[PDB]
């Protein structure tokens, strides 16, 4: 998702 | 600091967890602290040299996440300029388009933030549902 961290 | 090239996979994880734990504040200095590192090194290796360049592109998830906590916690200055200085030298990041267009919409650059959603939807097309949404909300405060 676009507001998870990598 | 050579020796702690070790810690920054152990402090990214830690990172990863408080913020999914949902301890935003403390995932961002955990970021800041494994950013820190890889910048210590990276002083120490020749700009646009082939060890520079790794270590930035190292650099580079880790400053997202923590451009990700600064979002959370509504912090936007620090945002726009990682992620502008991230897109000036890797102009194809998704995410840095993203966050960046974000901040821009949350601070009221509703211009650029569209520019920058452009981009996001120019360069990974499955993220349309959520560039679409964010594209509604900006024309719902237009």
């Amino acid at each position: 998702a676009e507001d998870d961290v990598e | 600091a050579e020796e702690k090239a070790k810690a920054v996979p152990l402090i990214h994880q830690e990172g990863n967890r408080l913020y999914r734990e949902g301890h935003v504040k403390e995932a961002a200095a955990k970021y800041y602290d494994a950013i820190a590192c890889l910048k210590n090194l990276q002083m120490k290796e020749q700009p646009g040299s082939p060890e520079w360049i790794q270590l930035d592109q190292q650099i580079t998830p880790l400053l997202l996440n923590y451009c990700q906590c600064k979002l959370v916690v509504e912090e936007y200055y620090e945002v726009l300029d990682h992620c502008s200085s991230i897109l000036n030298k890797y102009d194809d990041n998704v995410k840095a388009y993203f966050k960046r267009g974000k901040a821009h919409a949350a601070v009221w650059n509703a211009q650029e933030a569209q520019a920058d959603f452009a981009k996001v939807l120019e360069l990974d097309p499955a993220l349309a549902p959520v560039v679409s949404r964010e594209l509604q909300a900006l024309e719902a405060r237009i």
